[PDB]
């Protein structure tokens, strides 16, 4: 009976390995996605900043 | 003792599973955010293509 | 499914069980040769609780006969339904105890109970999920008291998480067969308080008055008393063998009826019990069953509950009946006679219904009441024990065999604290 | 629009043997499972293979006999064998044995059967559980199963139709302990929980159904009618429909007040049916008198928070709305001040059918009322008296403590129910 | 009672790091079952046929096989705050002995410091784990500490409430 | 409180002050950390 | 399009007694791939072979095809490899040659053996060696029976299993593991036969074999021949040991109530409670899966089901293979055998995957083999038969290399 209990415990610990492994992959993927989030925000912001400049010069020239 | 070690290990494994499930929610919705936000970038991109187009018209 | 092995000790235990297996086999439709002849499927589906199919429709009872004299064992195989028991289950000494509890507990026990335990162990592992054990014995004899007592102690050490019943007749001053009855009673009960899960107190006085006034018999031989006791024992286990509207196993009754762990001695009754002159003039209703059930004279113990208060009570009903009548009858019998029931427990009566009556009757009942009046019996034997012990009469067969003086003093002390804690909880 | 129904314990699956008989008879399905559009049956039965219908239900119990009669009964074919769960030994009116000793190994199998039932469904409305809190199987693994359901789904509705132990009519002794320890989880795990006393159903069938000797069969029969009446809105189209997520919002004014008094109308016998016509006006009256309620308690001592009204049959919204107006302007019953409108009505077209051998007459139209009030607070106090009455000397606690419990949960659960008493009382106060 | 524990951890951390390195005999970070026997020999105690395998089995719970310094702090902290956890403590004891050792034969009065840190307890409670008396000192070794701790944990674990429960009288 | 206790401090015939010293040694560090927080708290 | 099947040993030809009963019943031009049958039963004990000769299929099998020796191998790999195999193996392969000569488009050979015995291990390995020399390029499908951890009928079966697998690496191209304890558990759990014999086991093994060769016998929406398993499931030349599973293994009572569709049976084929090998695929990481579909199945839902599997997280995939599936659909529904314990089904699925849970089995076997070998127990029997002390240790180190290979690839 002790041996039976031992095997059940070993199983839960082994099941933990793959879960924690896939969790590490998910953090990496979410990190890659969120870094891209910051980079794309900056690019969109640059276009907007450029836009107000172009509109101001057009109005001023007139 | 072993009958209770098993309960603590089961608790630890479930605490990881509910964590894994929550991680998938973060993965999914963040992908959705990229689609909506890149649409926003295209709209601003479209705005400036039309914008510098009419500037040159006024210059000529 | 759930299985109960049967253990019969001594002469009283052996003869009680012989009539028990006859009555049970008639309920399931097995002829004395041990073959199946029933009609309904409800009889074949629940014979694994008490029997094992051997080969070709051979159903053998799951019972163990155990004693110290050959006369009892031979008297079993002589009578009908005597050929159904497996001969290996006749664990059996030869010398005898001689109504000497020490000889049944220290001298002769040491060489038989090991053999008894082998057969009992084989019958426990022969089944899958034990519900409990069932022991029928006396408290005044030697080979029933001492032999069965040590067996009970050893069994509880082996299988502790399992139920256990002991159907025990106790001695009383008016029906006094042996002379050393108090020495046997107080020591035997001293073991039952710490070993048995729950015990059912029986005595011969009540049996004699049931056959005098209710049954109105002229020559009540021991066959009729054993016939009465068998109907009660079949009633306590009908829930395991037949489906019903409200099932109640052994564990369900014990956990519900025993409010404190040492207070597990019960008083029993049975209904209906009617004479042949009045078996035609009666009706069969739940209230008619209830009053004859709760009657003081109809208790199968000579301890009047109306001298005290009821702690808990239980009813096991058998037959096609309406559960509303069951519940409203228990409520009414508790409301009119409100003083006879304990106060700090509301609804002191648990009830259950099974849909299969005993063969030959339309509707029956079985009462199991845990009252506080039982302390009378403990005092009634305790003073007789102290009266004898304060001059050391009949002591040399006790002290010369292995008991010391402190064992009897331990017995009195445990006797006295139990009657004192009954007095507190009442 | 699929909902699965789970039955826990002896009383639980007995109620189910009435409901499923009634259900198959409504949709013309033979007891062997085959029919000799029409998707109304889908909410309870999945069409397997060709011309075969399987219910969306599991029976489970710790004792073998009560489940076994169903296996060999008339409906051997209707239910897939795996659904009918059984144990090896009973909990024996012991909450601890059902929550720590035997539940712990039966409920894992239960949930991985529940898993694929939910997976087979598509637009799962919710669950509905059937148990009596007096026993051990219904209480112990009942509360346990609810806890595990809350961590599995959480957001999905869990309709719990529970039977409380009646004050006077009772079969067990230790059922006070069972009810308190079970309620302690019935609070924060069930979304919507309906009480069903036993004395009420007994007293109804003695007066209205004029059956002087009623057994459990008739009790289970009328419970099926109530359940059928609030699922008719999923099964058949109506003039004004209400779904299972409407009780969530309209009947629970606070996250710890979900205990509803059920009542049905008209409970009328076969012969009186001829003599009295049953229009909408008189039946809307009959849905409020305490002589036709499913819990023996007096709502006159309390004030209503919100009520729901199922109507079945040929009912137009005109006269039912007029009748609801008439009820609110009367003063033999009263409403809580801050809630001006206390009702939610609903009408569905199909009339309730009759089962052969049943005692309900064939009626033009019927009403099922599900209200919420403060008379529920009287039951909890009445229960506290006789629970504490026995606990003050530690009676029967030795079984539960030996089975795995301690002194902490008696004291802490008792005081938690006491806090619940204060919650009902404070809301009542203006 | 927190201050005793926090202050104790503040000082024992540096002792623990060297205790780890010293237990290792291969100059690595991994503690093999092989090393444990060598340590016991240094203490002067002998393992049983399967003791070491149980010792390595119970501690490690994030991977299988040899142990690592990360597992070792996890064990240390969990066991230290374990008190009402009914948790394993097979390899905690040997390390706590080595850290609480500075004499290289065992320790005498320092048991009390160990005891007070775990709980104020009592002089009678001290007469439970061992037989040390306030005035007298003793000689001690690895043999007499591990065995007594292991037995005490088995003794507490056994006692539970079945029919040993006791209710206030009527 | 330490210097009001019945035992003689110079005598090793009692050997029970060895729990009093390890209770003193915890509130000395408590005083240390209280004064450290006071220094950290007035800046 | 023809494939011939040889059956070795008491276990191999009993399995064959089920396989050919199913084949002839199924075919009552499509039969050309199997039909006289294209088989050779061969064994060293004549008792089981003469059961075939006096059975009901006395006329079906050509008399010479039934090969039978004169004396047993005595459960000794050495005896069945060097002493008695040397006389029977030459007659066996001299028959396989002209059976292959009668064929024209031979896909490959498929062999049935149990590695615990003497014949199945010894001359089974010997026969595979000489076939690799003679043909080489033709696929050899090896369906072996490894010994279970806790259920065992022999004592020295560790010796035979290690000594057989050592050659099973470089001889068979496709190798399918089937334990007996796992199938016992399957027949107890899903088929609810509380008392199963070898007959039930051999019946559902034949169902698996027939399902993976049905692509040749009958045209499907997406056919998959014997060369596809060779390519799509073996990422490296030394990893070819495949878990097998089949669904739905359902009794008559349960099947009619259940609604069998592709998504749920694709799920059922991936739980460890329905595999033919007692191993925990959760303990491992999948490399590549192959899904055989028979019956009423459209390509949509098989693709939908495979998508749900890849997104679930109780089962993880290897990083070197993102597209780890090879599906196959065939029109013909699975046939039934009168007396067989399986009910008729509209559609069935046979999964053949590859993982690292098998790497756990070989370590578990190595320990038992290692324990007995150190004190030279039972070694003297094999040495007397013609072997020596060297080859036990060298076979041990070969399994050690395989353990390292699984731990490294899974990384
Ligand atoms: N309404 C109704 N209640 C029932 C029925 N059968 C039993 N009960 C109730 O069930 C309560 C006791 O619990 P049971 O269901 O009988 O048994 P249990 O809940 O399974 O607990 P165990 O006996 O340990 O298995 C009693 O108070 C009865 O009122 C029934 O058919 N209908
Ligand atoms: N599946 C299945 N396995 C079998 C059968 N018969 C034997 N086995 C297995 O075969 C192994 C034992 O080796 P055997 O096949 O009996 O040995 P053999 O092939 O007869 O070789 P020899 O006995 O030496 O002539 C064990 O794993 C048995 O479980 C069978 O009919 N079906
Ligand atoms: N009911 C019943 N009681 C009996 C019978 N025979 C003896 N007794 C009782 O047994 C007691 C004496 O016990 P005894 O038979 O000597 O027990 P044993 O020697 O241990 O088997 C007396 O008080 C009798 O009342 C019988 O046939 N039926």
């Amino acid at each position: 009976h002790n041996k039976q209990l031992r095997e059940s415990i070993n199983n839960l610990r082994r099941e933990r390995i793959m879960f924690e492994s896939i969790q590490s992959n998910l953090e990496r993927e979410l990190a890659k996605l969120k870094r891209d989030m910051a980079d794309m925000i900056q690019q969109a912001n640059g276009a907007f900043e450029a836009r107000e400049k172009a509109i101001g010069e057009m109005n001023a020239l007139k | 003792l072993y009958y209770l070690l098993g309960e603590r290990t089961r608790r630890e494994h479930l605490a990881m599973d509910m964590k894994v499930r929550a991680s998938q929610q973060l993965k999914k919705d963040s992908a959705d955010d990229l689609y909506t936000l890149t649409a926003h970038f295209n709209e601003m991109r479209a705005a400036k293509e039309q914008a510098e187009r009419e500037l040159a018209r006024m210059k000529r | 499914m759930r299985e109960i092995v049967h253990i019969q000790g001594g002469q009283c235990g052996n003869q009680i069980g012989a009539k028990f297996w006859e009555v049970v086999s008639d309920e399931h439709g097995i002829d004395p040769t041990g073959t199946y002849h029933g009609d309904s499927d409800l009889q074949l589906e629940r014979i694994n609780v008490y029997f094992n199919e051997a080969t070709g429709g051979r159903y053998v009872p799951r019972a163990i006969l155990m004693d110290l004299e050959p006369g009892t064992m031979d008297s079993v195989r002589s009578g009908p339904y005597g050929q159904i028991f497996r001969p290996d289950n006749f664990v059996f000494g030869q010398t005898g105890a001689g109504n000497n509890w020490a000889k049944g507990h220290y001298t002769e026990g040491a060489e038989l109970i090991d053999s008894v335990l082998d057969v009992v162990r084989k019958e426990a592992e022969s089944c899958d999920c034990l519900q409990g054990f069932q022991v029928c014995h006396s408290l005044g004899g030697g080979t029933g008291s001492g032999m069965g007592t040590l067996l009970i102690s050893k069994i509880r050490e082996e299988y502790p998480d399992r139920m256990m019943l002991t159907f025990s007749v106790v001695p009383s001053p008016k029906v006094s067969d042996t002379v050393v009855e108090p020495y046997n009673a107080t020591l035997s009960v001293h073991q039952l308080v710490e070993n048995a899960d729950e015990c059912m107190v029986l005595d011969n006085e009540a049996l004699y008055d049931i056959c005098f006034r209710t049954l109105k018999l002229t020559t009540p031989t021991f066959g009729d008393l054993n016939h009465l006791i068998s109907a009660v024992m079949s009633g306590i286990t009908c829930c395991l063998r037949f489906p019903g509207q409200l099932n109640a196993d052994l564990r369900k009754l014990a956990v519900n009826l025993i409010p404190f762990p040492r207070l597990h001695f019960f008083m029993v009754g049975f209904t209906p019990l009617t004479s042949r002159g009045s078996q035609q003039y009666r009706a069969l209703t739940v209230p008619e069953l209830t009053q004859q059930m709760w009657d003081a004279k109809n208790m199968m113990c000579a301890a009047d509950p109306r001298h005290g208060r009821y702690l808990t009570a239980s009813a096991l009903f058998r037959g096609r009946m309406s559960t509303k009548e069951v519940d409203e009858q228990m409520l009414n019998v508790q409301n009119k006679n409100s003083s006879y029931f304990v106060e700090w427990i509301p609804n002191n009566v648990k009830s259950s219904v099974c849909d299969i009556p005993p063969k030959g009757l339309k509707m029956s009942a079985t009462f199991i009441g845990n009252s506080t009046a039982i302390q009378e019996m403990f005092k009634r034997v305790s003073e007789q024990f102290t009266a004898m012990f304060r001059r050391k009469a009949f002591l040399h067969w006790y002290t010369g065999e292995g008991m010391d003086e402190m064992e009897f003093t331990e017995a009195e002390s445990n006797m006295n604290d139990l009657v004192s804690e009954y007095q507190q909880y009442q | 629009r699929e909902v699965i129904s789970i039955h826990i314990g002896q009383a639980g699956i007995q109620v189910g043997n009435a409901c499923w008989e009634l259900y198959c008879l409504e949709h013309g399905i033979q007891p062997d499972g085959q029919m000799p559009g029409d998707d109304a049956f889908n909410t309870f039965f999945s069409e397997t293979g060709a011309g075969k219908h399987v219910p969306r239900c599991i029976f489970l119990d710790l004792e073998p006999t009560v489940v076994d009669e169903v296996r060999t009964g008339t409906y051997r074919q209707l239910f897939h064998p795996e659904q009918l769960i059984s144990g090896k030994e009973d909990a024996a009116n012991n909450f601890a044995r059902g929550h720590y000793t035997i539940g712990k190994e039966i409920v894992d199998l239960a949930l991985d059967r529940i898993r694929k039932l939910a997976d087979n469904c598509t637009g799962l409305q919710g669950f509905l559980v059937f148990n009596a809190v007096g026993g051990g199987t219904g209480s112990g693994l009942g509360s346990l199963l609810l806890e595990r359901l809350s961590v599995d789904y959480g957001k999905k509705s869990k309709l719990g139709f529970t039977v409380y132990p009646s004050p006077q009519v009772s079969t067990a002794v230790v059922e006070p302990y069972n009810s308190v320890l079970s309620t302690h989880s019935l609070l924060e795990h069930t979304d919507v929980a309906v009480m069903l006393d036993n004395e009420a159903i007994y007293d109804i069938c003695r007066r209205s159904l004029d059956i002087e000797r009623p057994t459990y069969t008739n009790l289970n029969r009328l419970i099926a009618q109530v359940i059928s009446s609030l699922t008719a809105s999923l099964r058949f189209d109506g003039a004004l429909n209400v779904d299972i997520t409407e009780f969530q919002t309209n009947l629970v004014p606070y996250p710890r007040i979900h205990f509803m008094l059920s009542s049905y109308a008209p409970i009328i016998s076969a012969e009186k049916a001829y003599h009295e016509q049953l229009s909408v006006a008189e039946i809307t009256n009959a849905a409020f008198e305490p002589a036709s309620m499913m819990v023996k308690c007096d709502p006159r001592h309390g004030k209503y928070m919100a009520c729901c009204l199922m109507y079945r049959g040929d009912v137009v919204p005109k006269d039912v709305n007029a009748s609801v107006a008439t009820i609110k302007t009367k003063r033999t019953i009263q409403f809580v001040d801050w809630c001006p409108t206390g009702f939610k009505c609903g009408i569905n077209y199909q009339p309730p059918t009759v089962v052969p051998g049943g005692d309900l007459a064939k009626v033009q139209r019927a009403v099922c009322m599900i209200s919420n009030s403060t008379a529920i607070g009287e039951i909890f106090s009445r229960l506290d008296h006789k629970f504490d009455l026995m606990y003050a000397k530690r009676a029967f606690v030795h079984w539960y403590v030996g089975e795995g419990m301690e002194e902490g949960e008696f004291s802490e659960a008792r005081e938690d129910l006491a806090a619940l008493e204060k919650d009902f009382e404070e809301v009542g106060a203006e | 009672a927190a201050a005793r524990e926090r202050y104790a951890r503040k000082n024992e951390q540096n002792e623990l790091e060297r205790a780890f390195n010293t237990i290792d005999s291969k100059g690595d970070k991994k503690i093999d079952a092989e090393e444990l026997t060598e340590l016991f020999l240094r203490l002067g105690h002998k393992p049983k046929r399967g003791e070491v395998e149980d010792m390595i089995w119970e501690v490690d719970e994030d991977c299988d096989g040899c142990i690592s310094l990360l597992e070792f702090q996890t064990l240390y902290t969990r066991c230290r705050d374990d008190k009402t956890g009914y948790e394993p403590r097979g390899l905690f004891n040997v390390v706590e002995f080595v850290m609480n050792d500075k004499n290289n034969q065992g320790f005498i009065t320092l048991e009390e410091a160990m005891q007070i840190m775990y709980l104020r307890y009592g002089r009678a409670e001290l007469d439970m784990q061992l037989e040390q008396v306030f005035g007298t000192a003793d000689l001690n070794s690895g043999k007499i500490l591990t065995l007594t701790e292991f037995l005490h944990c088995l003794h507490t674990n056994q006692v539970k409430q079945l029919l040993n429960r006791v209710t206030a009288k009527t | 409180d330490v210097k009001r206790k019945p035992y003689d401090l110079l005598d090793y015939s009692r050997n029970a002050f060895d729990t009093d010293f390890l209770e003193f040694n915890v509130q000395i560090n408590d005083l240390e950390l209280q004064l450290q927080g006071f220094v950290n708290a007035s800046f």
